């Protein structure tokens, strides 16, 4: 939704490092874009806190970046198990979620 | 209160060291400060403790204290150092500043 | 940093002397204030010290007639001598007092000595 | 920590639905609770929140006048009462804990860790 | 050489327990309070800087905890009303505002069934025919406040224990956090009346020059904005319904006090607020908000919350708990008398404490209280609209967190511990 | 407190009277418990400082001379900067990290090594 | 306790005899609370006096030399009239009027000046 | 604190070393009562020793001079037999029933009479 | 609890008095696997207010 203009999908081979991004412009007023991951049939979960803080239970493969209007998630060493829909979370006096990017693994 | 006594004057050749003394009762047990006054000018501290010089004052200035005597030592005295040099102590029994007589240093 | 003296420059015999000195930088509550005078041809004579609070002391030769005021709002101080004589002709110096907290109150020579203002007493 | 939605429901247009969400494993009053819906083809839409201690609320503009969010402290449960349901409202409605503890500068935002399983509400003629 | 000094003028932020002081029946009493200092002269810490923070201020937390404790201790020994949690036979005696309810006390004293009646407000009655339950009959215990105990908002001063000091910020327009330049040291705080209210703050202090609006973060719309006025507005409220008290013997030795009869007619409770003072005050508030939000329009709207305590304005006049309708006041748009109807309740879920409730006995009616409007608790709630709506911000009444009322009076204070020892280099032995 | 914003040197000139000894007692149910605990703690704090000064052989003195040379690795500042520039608050913070060390040195040098 | 009914001179020995910590001793939830509170208060009183003595320049002194001359308005009498006649109880009753004055003078003369 | 088995002399050589005080604490409703009582008593014990040393004319110095003669009703054992042939524990038991007596005597001579003598010097 | 350092040891206040409990301390632990595999679920009953 709004500025969180995520690509419809991404893909790559196992072991490939890939990037998912929304790079919405309304970042600076909150100065924060967090990330969520969701599996089909399941509730979404937080993978990244604030900007690039990885909580317990989340793999080191997942590390984001924020800069200017940049808002991105990099998944290093892509696993089959990482197939999911990924989303940007932002705020502009209200919570805005991105449409999501569908990640598949080749 | 407290006695600080200095000779009226000393005299050195240019380039020689002046030994400007100050005496008093157990003067060496008190912090002894010295200052330089150019005629017509406000004075400046040249030393505040044994071997402790303030910034802004050149290496010519040194001095020390022992026993009942304090000495201001000025090596390589320049004509520009012709001045009245004085000693100072604080007298805690009166809680007052005590100044010495002042020694005129002549540079030949 | 700088201390600048001022005053009538000339007072009459039997006139009370009042000298106001301004502190240009650091607020006056930071250090102790002190006045010293030098009669022409003489060495230094300490007058007294004051502070932000009521901690003060004076030279017994003047003590019964001397106070120094504090103006915190303007960073000013003023030396007042209720004397009558021409023997008080002197250069008055505005100095700030520094010290090290040791036994016997080892007060430092007053580094920021000021410029000195000559006060003449004459009819 | 767990958070559990009531099950799925089916309504006709011009209807209303009541969806509960039960909290467990943490002090209810320590965190804000947000509601979000997942609409097919649209990703996620934030709807609103409650304070849980004071039942202060915030609702998105398109829910004002139709959505009420309330709570019952004695059961540590929050409810969504939504009226004037349209077929356009078919979505999975989820609850989650907002932020961090209430007493934090951004404590209402950036978490949503315990998302519940989500309750599908279908509205259809 | 390391020299040891004692009596050194330094301190560190620290927490300790503060104590009650009052001028010297009421709950604020000398078993918990001591006499005040008639001359608590401030000491200015000339040229020091201190960082203050009204949020996350433990003085607020203590005020909250002790007020709760005092209330619990005060109600602890009072009459349980549990014997009355039976089905009521209710009819009437604005319309059916007050109902005449009949019931069977089947235990009481001496194990005889006693037919009895009482007059209750509809707000304390739950349908279950014309059969009703008490609003908090089950799931909690309702106790009657003791008739001998008053809860008057006597200004309370908090005082530091020896070894501690309270620093106070005298800066004008302090925004609630950050450095304060004009810092003074005090022995005790100013007296703060422990007044409890929701939406609108009563009998607090006033701002020195202008209305000052404080927030932890204005962007974060989840936070409460505290508005302190520099001019008060006086409002007088009343409960005109003259009545008689009925003493019912419920407990083996104790008594329940209810309303037995109404004298004269029934009229809705109300508050009288000036038309002029109110909208002039809003103009001032709106001006400050316009500055804070960069010229977007300021609008005032109604509470949309789910708590009866919040959607209605809430206060206590004498022993009568009032729920007043303020939708009439928060209804305006600021770019470039008023009678508020009220309701009365007998069962109060004070503190949002689960499992507890209290009952408020009648005080014979014809009560009017004048009070000072000193500030507001409100929140902003719009967002995600830069390309969707016009540039208008909307604010609505907010509250229910009692710590906000107390925070608004403690914003200028901090507690520190005095640390008299320290060391420094010297030249001595 | 007092002129805490003054330099350390200036502040020390009134150290004698800053040390006003504003202790409870000389100045003069859960509530009962809290009130009692507070009195006990005030006593413990008072004694703790007196005990420590006793350990260092500083009891009875406002200003106590040590047997420990100043260790300059604790700070690069000259006495002039320390005493006639910095305040006591600033100073203690600069050397707050060496407090335990300093205390240990004072205890040994004034008692075990004399 | 001891020869309270004796002249102050005689009592100069009594004085030190009774300077025991009579403020402390060995004995062995309400009753426990009442006694604990009493014990804490006894400690505060003890310290209050020790602190006051330190303030006046008295430490470990049962007989402490002062820096304040006796002021005759304070029931002068004579030295033999008190040391060899009046008891401490009687004496203090006459001096009670000046207690505050005396304490202020003791602090300033012995230590502050 | 392991010197207890050493002789009195040997152990006294380390009183300074072992004068650890152990007064400063660390980590600075019935259990609350019990612990509060424990803290209060610890303070009381501390103060009792300090008051007692003060009443005897002791400065805090670990070994005090005296003004009371030792006598044979307490012990007629020679000094080497006491200081080098015994531990402190054994010694304390040997003279334990004279503790009250000795303490009263220490007080009477070293500080009660001595202070009276000091007053006489001040009168002069 | 704790184990004996070298061998099983037996302590008693008195060994002829058969009324005393003998405390036996082992120098090795024995591990016991206890379980109740009977799966259940909880019922919440509103007993009192
Ligand atoms: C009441 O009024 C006072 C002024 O009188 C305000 O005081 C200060 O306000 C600033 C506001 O920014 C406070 O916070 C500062 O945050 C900066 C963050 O920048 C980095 O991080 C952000 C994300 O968090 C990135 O977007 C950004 O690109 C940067 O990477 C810090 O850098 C600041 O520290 C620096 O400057 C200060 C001087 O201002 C120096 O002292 C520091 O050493 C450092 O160089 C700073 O932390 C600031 O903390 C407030 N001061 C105090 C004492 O609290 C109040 O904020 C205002 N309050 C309200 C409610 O309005
Ligand atoms: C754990 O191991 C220890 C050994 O390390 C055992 O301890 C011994 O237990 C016995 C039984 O209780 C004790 O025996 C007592 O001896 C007394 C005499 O002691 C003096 O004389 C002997 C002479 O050989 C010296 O060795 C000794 O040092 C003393 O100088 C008797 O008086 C005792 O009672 C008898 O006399 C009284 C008189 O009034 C009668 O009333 C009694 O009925 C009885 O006849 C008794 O016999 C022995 O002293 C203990 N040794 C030590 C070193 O203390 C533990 O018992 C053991 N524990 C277990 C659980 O097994
Ligand atoms: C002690 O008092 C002094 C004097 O008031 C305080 O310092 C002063 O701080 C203000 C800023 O709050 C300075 O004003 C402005 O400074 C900027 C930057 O140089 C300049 O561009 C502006 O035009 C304006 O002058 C003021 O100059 C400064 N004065 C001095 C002598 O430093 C000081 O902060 C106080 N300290 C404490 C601990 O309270
Ligand atoms: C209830 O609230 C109203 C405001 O909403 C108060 O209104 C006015 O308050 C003032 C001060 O109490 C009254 O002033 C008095 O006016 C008379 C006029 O004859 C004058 O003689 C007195 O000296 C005094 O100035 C005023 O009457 C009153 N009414 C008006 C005109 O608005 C009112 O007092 C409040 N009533 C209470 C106390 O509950
Ligand atoms: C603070 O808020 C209170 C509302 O709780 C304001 O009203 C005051 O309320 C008390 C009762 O709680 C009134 O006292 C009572 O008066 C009746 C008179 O018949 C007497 O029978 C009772 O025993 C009791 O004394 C008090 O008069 C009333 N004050 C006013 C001006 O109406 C209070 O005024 C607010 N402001 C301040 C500064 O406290
Ligand atoms: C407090 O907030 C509510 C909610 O935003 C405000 O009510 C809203 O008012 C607007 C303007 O009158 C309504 O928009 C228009 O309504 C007409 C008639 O139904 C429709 O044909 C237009 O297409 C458009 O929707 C809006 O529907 C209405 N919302 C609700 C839930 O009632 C209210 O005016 C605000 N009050 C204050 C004092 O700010
Ligand atoms: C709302 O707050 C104001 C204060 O901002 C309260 O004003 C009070 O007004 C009365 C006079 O009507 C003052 O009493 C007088 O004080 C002078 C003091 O010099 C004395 O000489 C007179 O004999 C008389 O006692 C009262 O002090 C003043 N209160 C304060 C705190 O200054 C007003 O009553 C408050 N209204 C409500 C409803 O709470
Ligand atoms: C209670 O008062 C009585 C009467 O004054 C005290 O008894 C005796 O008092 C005299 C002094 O007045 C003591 O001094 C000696 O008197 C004899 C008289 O023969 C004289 O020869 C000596 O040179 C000396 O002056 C006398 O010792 C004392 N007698 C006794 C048995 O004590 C009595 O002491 C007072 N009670 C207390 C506790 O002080
Ligand atoms: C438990 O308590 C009993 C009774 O007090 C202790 O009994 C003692 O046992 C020893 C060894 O059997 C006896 O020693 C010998 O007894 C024969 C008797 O004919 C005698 O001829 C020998 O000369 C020698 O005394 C001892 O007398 C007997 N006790 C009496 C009072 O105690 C037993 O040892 C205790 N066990 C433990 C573990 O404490
Ligand atoms: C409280 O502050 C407001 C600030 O707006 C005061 O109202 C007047 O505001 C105008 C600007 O719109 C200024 O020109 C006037 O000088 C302000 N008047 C005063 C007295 O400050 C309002 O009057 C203040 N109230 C009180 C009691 O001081
Ligand atoms: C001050 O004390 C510290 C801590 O004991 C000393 O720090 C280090 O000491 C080791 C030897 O034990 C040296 O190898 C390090 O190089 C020292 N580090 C630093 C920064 O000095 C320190 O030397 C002492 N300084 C003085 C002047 O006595
Ligand atoms: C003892 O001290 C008092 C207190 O200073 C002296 O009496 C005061 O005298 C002034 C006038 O000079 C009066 O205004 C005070 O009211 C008096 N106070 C009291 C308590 O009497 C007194 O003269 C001194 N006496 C001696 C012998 O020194
Ligand atoms: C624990 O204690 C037992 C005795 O209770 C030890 O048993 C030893 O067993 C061997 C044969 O396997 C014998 O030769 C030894 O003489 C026994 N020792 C003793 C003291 O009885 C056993 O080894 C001990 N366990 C451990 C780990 O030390
Ligand atoms: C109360 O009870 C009477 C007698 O059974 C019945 O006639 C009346 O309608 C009841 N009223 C209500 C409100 O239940
Ligand atoms: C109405 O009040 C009367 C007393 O006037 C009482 O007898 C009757 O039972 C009450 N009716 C109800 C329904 O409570
Ligand atoms: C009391 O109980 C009797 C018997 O069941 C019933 O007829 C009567 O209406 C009840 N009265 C009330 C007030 O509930
Ligand atoms: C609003 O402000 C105007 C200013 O002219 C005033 O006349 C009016 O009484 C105020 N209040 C209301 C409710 O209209
Ligand atoms: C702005 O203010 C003017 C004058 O009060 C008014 O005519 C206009 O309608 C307002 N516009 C908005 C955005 O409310
Ligand atoms: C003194 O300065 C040097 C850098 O020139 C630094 O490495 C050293 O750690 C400093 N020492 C202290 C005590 O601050
Ligand atoms: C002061 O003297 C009067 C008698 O003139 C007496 O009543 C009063 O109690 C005395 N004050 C004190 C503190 O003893
Ligand atoms: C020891 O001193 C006490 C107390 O003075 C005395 O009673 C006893 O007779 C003395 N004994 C010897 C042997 O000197
Ligand atoms: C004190 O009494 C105990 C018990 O009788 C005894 O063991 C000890 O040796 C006694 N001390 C003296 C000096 O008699």
């Amino acid at each position: 939704s709004y500025e969180l203009t995520q690509p419809a999908s991404v893909s790559g081979s196992p072991g490939q490092s890939i990037t998912i991004s929304c790079t919405g412009s309304s970042i600076g007023s909150y100065d924060l874009v967090s990330w969520y991951q969701q599996y089909p049939g399941k509730a979404p979960k937080v993978i990244i806190f604030e900007v690039s803080k990885r909580p317990s239970g989340v793999s080191h493969r997942f590390s984001g970046s924020k800069s200017g209007n940049t808002a991105a998630l990099t998944i290093s060493g892509l696993q089959v198990e990482d197939e999911a829909i990924y989303h940007c979370y932002s705020y502009d006096d209200m919570i805005i979620f991105g449409g999501g990017t569908r990640l598949t693994v080749l | 209160s407290y006695e600080l006594t200095q000779p009226p004057s000393v005299s050195v050749a240019p380039g020689k060291t002046a030994r400007i003394t100050c005496g008093g009762n157990n003067l060496g047990t008190k912090s002894v400060h010295w200052y330089q006054q150019k005629p017509g000018q406000a004075p400046v501290n040249v030393i505040y403790y044994d071997s402790d010089r303030p910034s802004g004052i050149p290496e010519r200035f040194s001095g020390s204290k022992s026993g009942n005597t304090a000495t201001l030592t000025i090596s390589r005295v320049e004509a520009g150092d012709e001045a009245d040099y004085y000693c100072q102590v604080w007298d805690s029994s009166r809680d007052q500043c005590v100044f010495g007589i002042g020694t005129k240093v002549t540079v030949l | 940093v700088q201390l600048l003296e001022s005053g009538p420059g000339l007072v009459k015999p039997s006139e009370t002397l009042s000298l106001t000195c301004t502190v240009s930088g650091v607020p006056i509550s930071r250090h102790y204030w002190n006045w010293i005078r030098q009669s022409p041809g003489k060495g230094l004579e300490w007058i007294g010290y004051i502070f932000f609070n009521g901690n003060a002391n004076y030279n017994p030769s003047l003590k019964s007639r001397v106070t120094i005021s504090v103006d915190m709002s303007k960073n000013q101080f003023s030396l007042t001598l209720r004397s009558v004589t021409a023997a008080d002709t002197a250069v008055y110096y505005c100095v700030r007092e520094k010290s090290i907290a040791e036994e016997d109150n080892m007060v430092r020579w007053f580094d920021p000595w000021g410029q000195g203002t000559l006060v003449t007493v004459s009819s | 920590v767990q958070l559990l939605e009531s099950g799925a429901e089916v309504k006709k247009p011009g209807a209303s639905v009541r969806v509960s969400c039960e909290a467990s494993g943490y002090t209810f009053t320590k965190y804000f609770i947000h509601w979000v819906r997942q609409a097919p083809g649209h990703g996620l839409e934030w709807i609103g929140w409650i304070n849980t201690l004071t039942s202060g609320v915030n609702y998105a503009r398109n829910f004002q006048g139709r959505l009420t969010l309330t709570r019952d402290l004695s059961t540590e449960t929050v409810y969504m009462d939504l009226r004037n349901l349209k077929s356009d409202d078919t979505a999975v409605y989820y609850c989650a804990r907002g932020g961090r503890g209430y007493d934090e500068p951004w404590g209402a935002y950036t978490w949503l860790d315990p998302w519940g399983q989500g309750s599908l509400v279908t509205v259809s003629s | 050489w390391v020299t040891v000094y004692y009596g050194v003028p330094v301190w560190k932020e620290a927490t300790t327990t503060l104590f009650c002081a009052s001028d010297a029946r009421n709950v604020w009493a000398t078993h918990c309070c001591v006499p005040t200092d008639p001359n608590p002269q401030e000491v200015v810490l000339e040229n020091v800087t201190e960082n203050f923070n009204m949020w996350k201020n433990d003085m607020v937390e203590q005020m909250h905890e002790d007020i709760i404790s005092l209330w619990d201790q005060s109600l602890k020994p009072c009459v349980k009303l549990t014997p009355l949690c039976v089905t009521l036979n209710c009819t009437d005696y604005e319309r059916g505002e007050i109902k005449n309810c009949s019931f069977n006390i089947t235990t009481s004293i001496r194990d005889k069934v006693q037919k009895e009646y009482a007059l209750f407000y509809k707000l304390d009655i739950v349908p279950i025919n014309n059969s009703y339950r008490l609003i908090n009959c089950n799931t909690s215990v309702i106790k009657q406040a003791c008739p001998k105990v008053s809860f008057e908002p006597i200004p309370i001063h908090y005082c530091a224990p020896a070894g501690f000091a309270i620093l106070k910020c005298n800066d004008k327009k302090f925004n609630g956090t950050g450095p304060c330049t004009n810092v003074s040291t005090v022995q005790c705080t100013h007296g703060i009346r422990p007044v409890v209210s929701t939406q609108l703050l009563l009998n607090g202090s006033l701002a020195e020059k202008e209305v000052v609006i404080r927030s932890q973060n204005f962007t974060n719309n989840a936070k409460v904005i505290i508005v302190q006025l520099n001019e008060s507005v006086v409002i007088n409220c009343t409960r005109p319904n003259n009545n008689t008290r009925k003493s019912i013997h419920i407990a083996p030795g104790r008594w329940f006090y209810t309303t037995g009869a109404i004298i004269g007619d029934i009229r809705q409770a109300h508050c009288n607020i000036s038309r002029v003072k109110w909208n002039n005050t809003l103009k001032q508030i709106a001006t400050k908000l316009r500055e804070q939000f960069k010229n977007k329009t300021i609008a005032f709207n109604q509470s949309s919350g789910g708590d009866p305590e919040i959607v209605m304005h809430s206060f206590n006049c004498g022993g009568e708990f009032f729920y007043c309708n303020t939708t009439q006041l928060f209804n305006s748009t600021w770019n470039d008398h008023i009678t508020l109807p009220c309701r009365i309740k007998q069962i109060i879920n004070m503190w949002q404490k689960v499992g507890k409730a209290m009952y408020a006995p009648p005080i014979r009616g014809q009560i009017r209280c004048s009070s000072n409007i000193t500030g507001l608790l409100l929140t902003r709630d719009g967002g995600s609209n830069e390309n969707k709506t016009s540039e208008t911000e909307t604010f609505r009444p907010a509250g229910g967190d009692m710590r906000d009322n107390w925070r608004s009076e403690l914003y200028k204070y901090k507690v520190v511990k005095i640390e008299p020892l320290g060391v420094a280099p010297t030249k001595c032995k | 407190l007092g002129a805490a914003g003054s330099t350390m040197g200036a502040a020390s000139m009134t150290l004698t009277v800053q040390a006003r000894q504003l202790l409870s007692g000389i100045v003069q149910t859960v509530w009962g418990i809290k009130q009692l605990q507070a009195r006990v703690l005030a006593v413990e704090r008072y004694l703790r400082d007196q005990q420590l000064l006793g350990i260092w052989g500083c009891s009875g003195k406002l200003i106590c001379c040590t047997a420990v040379p100043w260790n300059n690795s604790w700070s690069n500042r000259s006495l002039d900067m320390i005493w006639n520039n910095m305040t006591w608050i600033e100073w203690e913070r600069e050397i707050d990290n060496y407090t335990g060390l300093i205390y240990n040195l004072l205890e040994e040098s004034q008692n075990q090594q004399e």
